[PDB]
């Protein structure tokens, strides 16, 4: 098989700026590489083929060049649509693998966490089960730590986290922390503090309610 | 005719197992009716000698089966079969060379007879059908599959492949002969009354299309002695002479005799003579592809596609001289323009395909 | 034009079989090999094989021998593929792609799932408490994907932040914030709506004040 | 395409016997799977005669084999096969040598057609490109290994061996029938235009171009006709039949009789038939002689190979015409030009090919 190694794993930068996306063959593969532009669920579409010639739709903005076993992607004077996945793949032989991909992200200015806890609700405690929910929205960069503690004890076990892509507007991210326990023991103590670490100050922005 | 070339392409596993089981063209079609008259001959006599004969007469048909099985011997077959359908493959393969293609004479038509108006339209026109009307004549002289679409010389002109006028030009010049060289002569006055009006430039471009006339002509020729000098009918006569030995010895000599009599080298009666029958569809069709080939022209399912070269002909002459002449596409620099060492891609599945230069069998491969 | 399109989504049991088209149109469908792209989140692009629609010659890789089967049908112009054996990890998103020395077009995609767990409603449960007021709704114990949620039945939408459902015991959970003025609010009605096709299940749930 | 040309130069002692050693392109991969069907089928009979059939039935069984045995005779195999392979390897040649090289056309357009401005240099660059696109049109119509890399028509246009106005053009000529003859009308049409804007000299320059061209064409009609035109099915049929008959005899007739019996023949059991499994080595393997050199456009280890050929013809085509348009080195006198007897220096290890002039048979030497 032929390996195909691409660099970086993901770029960070911003409007007006030019980026360079490298991939490495294993072996002589010539001229045969095809370069992909893939926006988040959505499926891939050509952008370069036989290493340099340029699809139909494509911009002249991008440009591949390369032959043996480097190969780079250059995408000069960025724009608001050329964010998100770039992959490449060879096309000497089978299997034609393909490359790790590039996830090319906004760069803007950091910003930080808007914390906001929540008590379970009163639906969901006559049901027999109790979920504190903590959100962290539009923040920057996407590194971020929340820990739980229930009555000052940590708590780690039954905390179920989900992050979001960059957002296509503000290019700030976010993430929702759900701590879930049973009735009977959600209601057997008082505090559920939601502290969250970030890059933007070096005390924890930590939210809480208590039950009192 | 009957192609198969993209089955054979790879030698595989069932490679020519699948192809015994064809039947357009096949063996059992061309030896059907042989293959039962043989098969109902035999079990004949079979049951003669098993249910009628009595036990004397019995001991007399054993004694001559015994003599004509003696005399069932294919090495004197194989030597006069192989050497006469050698020659009918020889002859059918030089009578497909023998049919003619107007391309040769079509690209010069097309580009060295000048004019975009309409009576330059009309020359080109008028001489490449001049000869695709010496192919016709000829084609419709030796091929059955032609003349039954072309039975008269009315057929030719209402088909499109004569005017009225020509027809009535060929008729007024008195010949005994086929005339299928007339339309031959045409073409070259008519190339030359062309150069003499300033549609042909030199004489070297004539004389260019001459000789791609003179060789059509010679084609047409071809055709013309294949049909009439037939493989002398002797040779013929002594190959079917010989085959039809060897089946009317083993209509006797095959049949399963006596067990109980132990005779030497027949032990065993199954009733039905496999390898015998074996034997037949091996000679008897190796006869039909003489019986086949001998006339490529024929109506069999081998025989040449005559009529479709006609129609393909036809349409792609006449389209290379006039929607074409002088027409040529838009002139661009190549994709390799400034690349002298072309690396053309290769799909997935080729890509094993792609070979260093063979450089010859001298140099050390390092 | 050419275009690629696939079947729907699916979702089997483990130890089960699936098969998924890809139905081609707007070129010569026997002139091009159809290729198969296996998507799985966090991994790279997998090779799984490809087809000759001419005489449905089939070239698969190494790494899917057993698991994928490839046949075309060339008087529908589609191609299938056959994934047999499944399991947790033969989940993913499969593509159809054409070759002319490149992939050039891909089909939508088919998401398939492998789990035994049954269609399952979502439970909405609503999630109430300075210039803005942060809201939400908590869409848990629910299977399969997707779910639809809006605001005000699509009316509040910008401020919005819906979560990525997670899996908790073999069962789908997301998230769902809403960031509105705090005059707008208890001011403004507002009630978050999570639309389940797969159970034809739409809950709507007005988030109201503690009390 | 399997060349092994440089280690058959010598007959020396291993000549021949090394060349048993190879496996691409040898007899045992092409028999592979047939040899393990009879292997198989063999000692499943083998086996069943010798611990299943009852005393009476293995009577049976003997008398069963020599029925078969006294019917598989090479012989007539041996005529057969012969006559086919020899058929078989005549096209094979044939194909190879119409394959059509641009050397000859290469060698005129890049002398004969005048200017060494962008306009010159495009204009021999795309007569060249008709000529290759002429031939790529036919070899992905003859070549499962070539179509196989151009399936369709975009990837020629893509390949760069089409321009998108070319192929526009292409679409523009209504036909129902291969158009792989449509770039020779071009390019007839573009060396005449050529001509006339006093890029070729004289006509007979232009006539001398176009006659190259005319033969490159007659050499893609060689491709189409062998191509078109199988082998008779009938024929094919008849040397698969002949030779299964012989596998099948063999199959029980070489089967090891019982020893105690002593059959007349059969006063050794080996187990293993090691001349008949010989014997289907030869012939089985002669046989694949011509199921692999039927189709040898096909892809098989031995079958042409047509895509290099192409990629060389392209990068040779359009540097010869291009970069050595009127381009030549500095004329020098030779080594030898006051050496009217030239002695050229001869290697260590070639002196002894430093021979005296045959002069004639006739002559005395001395
Ligand atoms: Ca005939
Ligand atoms: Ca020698
Ligand atoms: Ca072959
Ligand atoms: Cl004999
Ligand atoms: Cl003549
Ligand atoms: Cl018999
Ligand atoms: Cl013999
Ligand atoms: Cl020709
Ligand atoms: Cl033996
Ligand atoms: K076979
Ligand atoms: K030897």
């Amino acid at each position: 098989d032929i390996q195909m190694t691409q660099s970086p794993a993901s770029l960070s930068a911003s409007v007006g700026e030019t980026v360079t996306i490298t991939c490495r063959a294993s072996e002589n593969i010539y001229s045969y590489l095809t370069w992909y532009q893939q926006k988040q669920g959505k499926s891939p579409q050509l952008l370069v083929y036989n290493a340099k010639t340029l699809t139909e739709g494509v911009p002249s903005r991008f440009s591949g060049s390369g032959s043996g076993t480097q190969f780079s992607l250059k995408i000069n004077s960025l724009q608001p649509e050329d964010f998100g996945g770039y992959f490449c793949q060879h096309h000497y032989g089978t299997p034609p693998t393909f490359g790790g991909g590039t996830k090319l992200e906004v760069k803007r200015a950091d910003a930080a966490p808007t914390v906001s806890i929540f008590p379970p609700s009163s639906e969901q405690l006559t049901s027999g089960g109790a979920s504190v929910v903590c959100f962290l929205n539009n923040f920057y960069p996407k590194d971020i730590n929340v820990k739980w503690k229930i009555d000052g004890s940590e708590r780690q076990n039954g905390v179920l986290n989900s992050w979001t892509d960059q957002d296509s507007k503000d290019s700030t991210y976010s993430m929702s922390s759900t701590l879930t326990l049973t009735k009977d023991e959600y209601e057997r103590h008082n505090s559920y503090t939601c502290e969250a670490t970030h890059k933007t100050s070096t005390s924890p922005i930590v939210k809480s309610f208590n039950r009192n | 005719t009957v192609t198969y070339t993209n089955r054979v392409a790879d030698a595989r596993l069932g490679t020519f197992s699948q192809l015994l089981l064809q039947w357009k063209g096949s063996i059992y079609k061309l030896l059907y009716s042989e293959f039962l008259i043989f098969i109902s001959l035999y079990f004949a006599i079979s049951l003669v000698y098993r249910l009628i004969l009595s036990e004397s007469q019995r001991l007399m048909f054993e004694k001559l089966a015994l003599y004509c099985n003696s005399y069932a011997e294919l090495a004197p077959v194989s030597a006069v079969l192989g050497a006469y359908v050698s020659l009918v493959v020889s002859r059918w393969w030089a009578q497909y060379e023998s049919i003619p293609w107007p391309d040769r004479i079509m690209n010069l038509v097309s580009c060295n007879v000048d004019g975009e108006d309409e009576y330059g339209r009309l020359l080109r026109r008028t001489l490449m059908r001049y000869s695709n009307l010496c192919s016709v004549l000829i084609l419709r002289s030796v091929s059955t599959a032609v003349y039954k679409r072309f039975p008269s010389m009315e057929h030719v002109v209402r088909a499109g492949l004569m005017t009225p006028e020509e027809h009535k030009k060929f008729e007024s010049l008195n010949s005994p002969h086929n005339k299928f060289w007339i339309p031959c002569v045409w073409f070259s006055n008519l190339a030359v009354k062309a150069r003499n009006e300033g549609r042909i430039r030199d004489s070297v471009l004539l004389q260019g299309i001459l000789n791609e006339l003179n060789t059509l002509r010679s084609q047409c020729g071809r055709l013309y002695g294949y049909d009439w000098i037939s493989i002398p009918l002797v040779y013929t006569q002594v190959v079917t002479v010989a085959v039809y030995s060897f089946f009317l010895a083993c209509l006797i000599g095959r049949q399963f005799l006596d067990p109980e009599k132990a005779y030497p080298g027949h032990e065993l009666d199954l009733f039905v003579p496999v390898f015998t029958f074996l034997q037949f569809f091996f000679y008897a069709g190796w006869l039909k592809v003489a019986e086949q080939l001998i006339n490529p022209f024929g109506e069999d399912d081998d025989d040449f596609e005559t009529n479709w070269l006609i129609d393909r002909n036809l349409q792609v002459s006449l389209m290379a001289v006039d929607e074409m002449h002088q027409d040529l596409p838009i002139l661009e620099k190549d994709l390799y323009w400034n690349e002298p060492d072309p690396q053309p891609p290769y799909t997935a599945a080729t890509a094993e395909y792609k070979r260093p230069s063979f450089l010859g069998s001298t140099f050390d491969i390092s | 034009q050419v275009q690629l399109q696939q079947s729907g989504p699916e979702l089997v049991r483990p130890g089960a079989s699936v098969k998924m088209s890809c139905k081609a149109s707007g070129y010569t469908f026997t002139n091009y090999w159809m290729h198969w792209v296996k998507q799985r989140p966090g991994q790279a692009l997998e090779w799984i094989g490809m087809i000759d629609p001419s005489k449905s010659e089939t070239t698969l890789n190494q790494k899917f021998r057993g698991k994928a089967t490839l046949n075309v049908d060339k008087s529908s112009n589609t191609a299938y593929m056959q994934l047999s054996s499944l399991t947790s990890e033969d989940s993913a998103v499969y593509y159809c792609a054409r070759e002319v020395y490149y992939f050039d077009y891909w089909g939508q995609g088919t998401t398939l799932t492998v789990s035994s767990a049954k269609t399952t409603p979502p439970s909405v449960y609503p999630l109430a408490p300075n210039s803005m007021v942060t809201l939400g709704c908590l869409v848990k114990g629910y299977f399969p994907e997707p779910v639809t949620v809006t605001w005000n039945s699509g009316s509040l939408s910008s401020g919005v932040h819906t979560f990525p459902a997670v899996l908790q015991s073999d069962l789908y959970t997301l998230s769902s914030s809403v960031t509105v003025p705090s005059s707008s609010w208890p001011s403004e009605t507002v009630t978050c709506n999570v639309a389940h096709p797969a159970s034809s299940t739409k809950v709507d749930k007005k988030i109201v004040p503690r009390d």
